[PDB]
């Protein structure tokens, strides 16, 4: 058994981590007090769920998690909420004043003074691991802490844990729920300095989660709570293989091997189905073919983009519930004909399939309906480059006038870091172009 | 007040569309790089489709279908027809074509060639992408080697109009709206050659190539039989009745409509914007050849076509009604044929 | 706990400040004696941003009252909520400033400033994590303008990494006390360009017109003008005083409102001056609802922040907001994507079921500075009334530099209005 | 459409279908970058205090 440590940085990272661990407990039968009546090994055992939960001698199952935020409001609700009893104070770290949506403030000014403390608390958790796999890092792109302190932490983690995989769950900025106008700056800055330190990152565009909440859940103005419960469902199906018995994606390294052949191109596209409103008393239970076909509709993707015009480098299907292999094979055969799925010539045209028999768990009182089968497709398609293009274009519009740059230089960052970060993104966009693409008449 | 942007100054069609839009009081033109638009009249090349449909609260529409180039590039069209099961290499209305680079078809082309000039059969081909019509394969492959090209069987038995003994091509305008309805403009145009068709001299290409480009710089009888070497359907229909005792609808238009449907339906799964975060429509220019048996042959599909000076007003207004106002209403009678 | 230290200086600064504390004290459920009598936990949620807590759970405004003569201070102490302020936070002299920037900044003001900083230092010491400061004052007089900017300069020297915000009342010939107001205002604007992060420009001419034309007040008083300002001050600080995610604190608001350090002068607006969401949206964006006496149609918005208060359709808010900008889209710069942000507070202001407050960083604000510059040069060209200032030790050179500085500011706005 | 690597357990199973075969900065370097930025902040703040002293 090998342990995974989760790190939640910033308001987005902390509040998403909240929804996940709440869901993890419901999936594993762990009560808010940390007691797990099904674990017959009191205060011990190296089961699959122990990758994410340690056990005290009193039978408490404690998440292998550290929450960090440069301002205490968000983490104070963890200390005072339903699962307050779950974590101990050492794993909840809060600063005094935040990064003011300023990458340079989170990375340099404030990060320099708190980084050593965060690493010390992580080492405390690492010291409880007989075989640590690596880390799962949740954070936003646009926040000053989520962007600035995350990239500093990732640099230090590569130092203190050289032979450990690092995976990301990154919230891509969307104006529909965006706070700041400088989020394009922070996204490019944090992607540049984090790129060589992340083995595999799952971007979630708030614009996609927002529309899914409005279309499928009939929520006229979704809140962060609605968004985060849906996000935690996707995160759960992505990490289910690590904390349940199985043979697919049982190790963090496997995510890289199965989804990332080209190291810089480590941003798989996630597509989830079905998302059904709980207010619907009786809803038609979708079949394996129907939900598998839904993995190729743009409206169910975590990042709005058109895979029909990219190329696939790897595709992985993760099922939960009443699913059997022959149903999956039949569905794929039907889809490979209709829809256009072009794989790169230097990669096999196949699908790795994982099935977990436990149906997806839903938080009581949530917006999602209980379904008998769900699926999450992880596909590394070049179509996700559209997200970099959009982001890079907003960066260019503001940087041509040096708008807001003084806030970053004022915190000790050099103006050169902007262009250095931007040129790395230009090369990243070209890497996708190379792998992907082939008047007045 | 609806907003739109213009990113193709050269489009004579959407220059008129932009002119009609402003002439309603409910559309305002923004700067080319203003992202808060309802309608983009995009550039021909490298249209940033990835930046569409991401503005909060804006339903955005673009006048191009991302991926339609597969049908409008001579090289890719051949590959699409031979590859698509909906069309197959047995497709009877597309001339035998081969893609040859200066994955390559240069080999298979010479195989079917030997079977022609050996069997006394007419063996004339036309390479294009700078056009060349040759009798032996030798001179053809040399022209390409000296950009990718396509060698296509030359229709040696074209339908020749009388008087004149001259070949022509038919242009049909097709509008595909955001719901992927296929609309055929009721008005087509015949681009005719003013010179008699010569079956032996392939050096002079003034009577073999009918496009308005050559029928002006090198046409010796421009405007003799019809103004601007452009015969419209009414005249052509009356001719088919007088000369051949048949109608344009029966002898030709049925095949044209079948070919339009086949090409666009084939690619609908790849380019449809039904469940997409933005919407597309596009005007297409189909070019057809008619042989002496009254069989219609598809030549090419143009993705940014121009219109006949005499038909701009009706077609451009029809575009605004079917494509623009359908999505963005304003405060019957129909010029299209729904396929 | 992110505390803000409030300072009000001079006649205008103290009369507007007094009404401000009166309005928000009512909103947070604080009576004139500092005792809480509310009925919603949302009131005490962020009460400490503006109020200290004493035994008996009495809340005391974190406010410092400054003036160079006792008159206004005595009127506040005898005012409606005068008992709510800490007695030792009244800092005043007896000489007066004679509507003279030099007296407030260099002579009379210099004698009082250290004791003001003593009080400021005391309020800051008891702050868990000081956000920054907000100053209310006028620019046309002597104390608020001359000593107010002296205070800002001293505060910045001692707290160089804290946010400094001001509500600054700009003079107008139509609502004028003395002819030297353009002199005092021109001198102050330069201090603000260098030492404030955010300045809400409140033009007395716009306040008058609003009381005259819109509100149908035949003969408006300073009291009527101060009704509009305190209502505006309450709205612009709503996202600071209640649970909020956008413009949460002073530094985050600055980072998203100020793309260039010198261009940090904002036009505020309010509505109504019940209404539907489209009505609030349309009115809040009309010039007749803005208090900088500048037509936004003459310039372009760099950034905009809108705060909606009360129970209303969150979808209608976005639709109207996204509507109002996607119609007259010529007035938003295209090189700051998504530069219009919207916040919503459930608690409406007293006497209204829903209102909307508008904060714009518009290049049209240059019209205000140009008016002041023109009035400055009409007198300075003849050295009129300069002896009042040279008698306090100032030289003409300092006037010439302040003139060029504000003209530099105007031309800086003109560059970004063309871009 | 081959199917390979079928693993079955009590809580699920996994397999693979193939439709067609194919055709850093050190600790001291980070510390320097952080102290460099801090130094530029202290320089800018010194120029401010110098400006205010004048
Ligand atoms: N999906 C989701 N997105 C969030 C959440 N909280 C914030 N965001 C997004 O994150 C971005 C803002 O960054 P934050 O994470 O709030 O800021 P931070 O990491 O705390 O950094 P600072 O506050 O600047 O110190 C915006 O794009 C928000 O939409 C959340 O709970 N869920
Ligand atoms: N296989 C074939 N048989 C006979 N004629 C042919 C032919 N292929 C092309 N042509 C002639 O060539 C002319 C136009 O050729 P083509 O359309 O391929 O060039 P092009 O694409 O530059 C015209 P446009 O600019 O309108 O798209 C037509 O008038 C047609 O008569
Ligand atoms: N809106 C408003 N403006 C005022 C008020 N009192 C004075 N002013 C304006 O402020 C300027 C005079 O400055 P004042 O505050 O009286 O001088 P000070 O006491 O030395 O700071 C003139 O432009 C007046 O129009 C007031 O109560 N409300
Ligand atoms: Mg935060
Ligand atoms: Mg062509
Ligand atoms: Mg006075």
């Amino acid at each position: 058994m090998r342990e995974c440590i989760s790190i939640h940085v910033g308001q987005a990272g902390v509040q998403i981590g909240n929804a996940c661990w709440e869901l993890y407990c419901l999936e594993h039968g762990i009560q808010p007090d940390g007691q797990m009546p099904s674990d017959k090994t009191i205060g011990g055992g190296d089961d699959s769920f122990n990758t994410f939960f340690s056990e005290t001698g009193a039978g408490k199952h404690v998440p292998r998690a550290v929450f960090v935020d440069l301002e205490p409001t968000v983490i104070d609700e963890v200390r005072t909420g339903t699962y307050r009893q779950l974590f101990h104070p050492e794993q909840l770290i809060t600063g005094k004043e935040d990064a003011a949506n300023n990458y340079a403030r989170g990375h340099y000014t404030i990060g320099k003074e708190i980084i050593d403390l965060v690493l010390d608390r992580i080492r405390k958790l690492a010291d409880q691991c007989t075989g640590l796999q690596g880390f799962l890092v949740f954070h936003s792109f646009g926040g000053g802490t989520g962007s600035g302190f995350t990239s500093l932490l990732m640099e230090r983690l590569s130092v203190d844990y050289g032979k450990k995989s690092k995976l990301e769950f990154s919230i891509y900025p969307a104006p529909q729920v965006s706070t700041a106008v400088v989020e394009p700056y922070n996204s490019i800055l944090t992607t540049h300095t984090t790129l060589e330190h992340s083995d595999c990152a799952f971007m979630v565009d708030n614009e996609a989660i927002y529309d899914i909440c409005r279309r499928n859940l009939d929520i006229e103005r979704p809140t962060y709570t609605n968004l985060n419960r849906l996000i935690s469902q996707i995160v759960s199906s992505i990490t289910a293989s690590l904390r349940f018995d199985g043979a697919l994606n049982v190790d963090l390294t496997e995510f890289q091997t199965n989804l990332v052949p080209y190291p810089r191109i480590h941003f798989p596209l996630a597509t989830y189905a079905p998302v059904i409103s709980a207010e619907k008393a009786y809803h038609e239970q979708l079949s394996v073919a129907e939900i598998t076909n839904a993995c190729f509709e743009p409206a169910n993707q975590m990042v709005k983009c058109d895979p029909r015009h990219g190329k696939y480098m790897a595709c992985c299907l993760l099922y939960r519930g009443d699913v059997v292999p022959k149903d999956v094979n039949a569905a794929i055969a039907t889809i490979k004909t209709k829809r256009s799925i072009q794989f790169v010539d230097w990669c096999p045209t196949g699908f790795k399939v994982g099935i977990n028999y436990q149906p997806p768990t839903v938080v009581p009182g949530g917006d999602l309906a209980k379904v008998q089968r769900a699926v999450c497709m992880l596909s590394n398609t070049t179509a996700i480059a559209e997200a970099w293009a959009r982001l890079d274009h907003k960066f260019d519009l503001m940087y041509a006038k040096r708008a807001f740059v003084h806030w970053y230089v004022g915190e000790g960052m050099e103006e050169g870091e902007f262009s250095e970060a931007r040129e790395d993104m230009a090369a990243l966009e070209k890497d996708y172009e190379e792998v992907g693409v082939d008047g007045e008449e | 007040m609806y907003t739109f942007v213009v990113r193709d100054e050269n489009s004579s069609v959407y220059a008129e569309v932009s002119r009609l839009l402003l002439a309603t009081g409910q559309w305002k033109r923004l700067r080319k790089d203003n992202p808060r638009f309802n309608l983009m009249l995009g550039e021909r090349n490298r249209l940033p489709f990835g930046r569409l449909g991401h503005e909060p609260g804006l339903v955005q529409l673009v006048n191009y279908y991302r991926g339609a180039d597969k049908l409008c590039r001579k090289a890719s069209l051949v590959k699409l027809i031979k590859t698509s099961p909906e069309l197959s290499e047995s497709c009877t209305w597309f001339p035998e074509s081969y893609v040859i680079y200066p994955t390559d078809e240069r080999e298979v082309f010479l195989a079917a060639y030997n079977r022609r000039r050996e069997g006394r059969e007419g063996n004339v081909w036309i390479a294009k992408s700078g056009i060349l019509i040759s009798s032996e394969a030798s001179e053809l492959l040399d022209f390409i080697d000296e950009q990718v090209h396509v060698i296509q069987k030359y229709l040696e038995k074209p339908l020749l109009l009388e008087p004149g003994h001259r070949k022509f091509d038919i242009r049909s305008w097709v509008l595909v709206d955001h719901l992927y309805n296929i609309y055929l403009y009721r008005e087509g145009v015949l681009r005719t050659s003013s010179e008699p068709y010569n079956s032996a001299n392939f050096q002079d290409k003034t009577c073999h190539l009918t496009n308005h480009c050559i029928q002006k710089e090198y046409s010796k009888n421009y405007g003799r039989y019809e103004e601007g070497n452009e015969m419209f359907f009414e005249e052509f229909n009356q001719y088919l009745m007088d000369a051949l005792n048949t109608t344009l609808e029966n002898s030709i238009l049925l095949q044209i409509k079948h070919i339009i449907r086949s090409c666009l339906m084939c690619i609908e799964p790849a380019i449809s914007t039904k469940h997409l975060h933005y919407q597309s429509f596009q005007l297409f220019g189909f070019d057809f050849m008619v042989d002496e048996e009254l069989k219609v042959w598809l030549i090419e599909v143009n993705g940014a076509p121009a219109c006949a000076q005499k038909l701009y007003a009706e077609l451009c207004q029809g575009i605004v009604d079917v494509a623009i106002s359908s999505v963005f209403p304003l405060a019957p009678t129909s010029i299209f044929i729904k396929l | 706990m992110r505390e803000i230290v409030h300072i009000q200086a001079g006649q205008c600064g103290n009369q507007i400040g007094a009404k401000f504390w009166e309005v928000i004290s009512d909103e947070h459920g604080i009576d004139p004696t500092g005792s809480y009598h509310g009925d919603s936990d949302l009131q005490l949620e962020r009460i400490n941003v503006y109020y200290n807590e004493a035994t008996g759970n009495k809340y005391v405004p974190r406010a410092i009252l400054v003036d160079l003569e006792p008159g206004t201070m005595d009127s506040v102490r005898s005012g409606p909520f005068g008992q709510i302020f800490r007695p030792d936070n009244f800092v005043f002299g007896q000489s007066g400033a004679g509507n003279n920037w030099a007296k407030g900044h260099y002579t009379e003001g210099a004698e009082l400033v250290d004791s003001v900083l003593d009080v400021v230092r005391k309020e800051s010491e008891s702050c868990d994590c000081l956000q920054g400061f907000q100053l209310t004052h006028s620019l046309g007089g002597g104390t608020g303008s001359g000593m107010g900017t002296l205070l800002i300069s001293k505060i910045r020297e001692e707290y160089p990494d804290r946010i400094m915000n001001t509500f600054s009342v700009m003079p107008s010939p139509k609502v004028s006390d003395t002819v030297v107001e353009p002199y005092n205002a021109t001198l102050s604007v330069h201090q603000l360009v260098e030492n404030t992060d955010e300045t809400y420009c409140i033009d007395n001419e716009a306040l008058y017109d609003i009381c005259f034309r819109t509100l149908k007040l035949t003969t408006p008083t300073y009291g009527d003008l101060n009704h509009l300002v305190s209502a505006t001050m309450s709205g612009v600080t709503t996202c600071l005083r209640f649970p909020g995610q956008l413009n949460a604190d002073l530094r985050k608001l600055a980072v998203n409102m100020v793309p260039f350090p010198r261009l940090h002068f904002f036009m505020p607006g309010f509505a109504p001056l019940a209404l539907t969401v489209p009505e609030l949206t349309q009115q809040m964006f009309d010039s007749k609802n803005m208090m900088a006496a500048c037509d936004p149609r003459h310039g372009r918005y760099l950034t905009v922040a809108a705060i909606f208060r009360g129970r209303m359709s969150m979808k209608e808010v976005d639709e109207q907001m996204l509507n109002v900008q996607n119609k007259n889209s010529s007035y938003f710069v295209e090189w700051i994507p998504n530069n219009v942000k919207t916040a919503v507070c459930d608690i409406p202001p007293r006497g209204l079921k829903m209102s909307a407050t508008f904060i714009g960083n518009s290049t049209a604000i240059q019209e205000l500075f140009k008016r002041i510059s023109e009035q400055f040069t009409a007198m300075f060209r003849r050295k009129a009334f300069l002896h009042w200032y040279t008698g306090e030790g100032m030289d003409e050179m300092e006037f010439t530099e302040a003139e060029s500085n504000m003209n530099d500011l105007v031309s800086e706005y003109q560059q970004y209005q063309d871009a | 459409m081959e199917v390979i690597e079928l693993n079955k357990c009590t809580s699920g199973q996994s397999f693979e279908v193939i439709l067609k075969p194919p055709s850093d900065p050190s600790l001291e370097e980070i510390q320097k970058k952080l102290e460099a930025a801090e130094e530029r902040r202290k320089y800018q703040e010194a120029e401010l205090l110098k400006h205010l002293a004048e």
